[PDB]
């Protein structure tokens, strides 16, 4: 039994924590939706 | 019995307790997560069903009461901003410029963002506020982090 509930707008924020690098990478998606390095 | 537009945990009455497996977007009277949160299974907003309308495992994707109603994509240039509701905690946005994931058949976003498995299906915004792909399905990469693609459907 799952059920939902609401936890909050969908709002971009004017004062959000910025973080995270951004990395490209080729990879692959198999029929059974993964994504591989290659 | 509830339709109104917002983010969404996804939680489920197990063994003992309650315990959040993903989270969702609901718009446009439609609930959008990811596949591998709910496996399809029909979900309970209050007194009313949420009955699975569309899905595709490869897409890693599901609607619900409704066709995939987000079509907002990454420009590919600008920071977007991942809208995480982890489980105990409030939804927070954490701004972040994606990389990229190069595909034999195109590049898609990619957010190098690490949190836990209950926030599967969090949505990710563009600066106007719209949902350009839900957090979740990726990829860990020579070091040990998780980057994970910006998963968005067809409309």
């Amino acid at each position: 039994d799952m059920y939902i509930e609401r936890a909050g707008d969908i709002t971009w924020e004017k004062d959000a924590e910025v973080t995270g690098n951004s990395p490209r990478l080729d990879v692959a998606l198999d029929e059974s939706g993964d994504f591989s390095l290659v | 019995g509830e339709t109104t537009d917002g983010v969404y945990r996804v939680m489920t009455r197990r063994l003992l307790g309650s315990t959040q497996v993903g989270v969702g977007v609901m718009q446009e009277g439609v609930f959008h997560t990811m596949w591998h949160v709910t496996k399809g299974a029909a979900l309970r907003s209050g007194e009313g069903r949420l009955d699975p309308y569309w899905g595709d495992v490869k897409q890693d994707l599901v609607s619900y009461c409704g066709p995939w109603k987000l079509d907002a994509a990454w420009d590919g240039l600008s920071e977007v901003q991942l809208l995480a509701v982890p489980p105990g905690e409030r939804a927070k946005n954490i701004q972040t410029l994606p990389g990229i994931f190069k595909t034999k058949d195109g590049d898609i976003g990619a957010v190098a963002l690490d949190y836990p498995a209950g926030t599967s299906g969090s949505p990710i915004l563009d600066k106007c506020g719209r949902v350009i792909g839900l957090y979740g399905n990726g990829v860990v990469i020579k070091n040990g982090s998780y980057v994970s693609a910006i998963t968005q459907g067809k409309r």
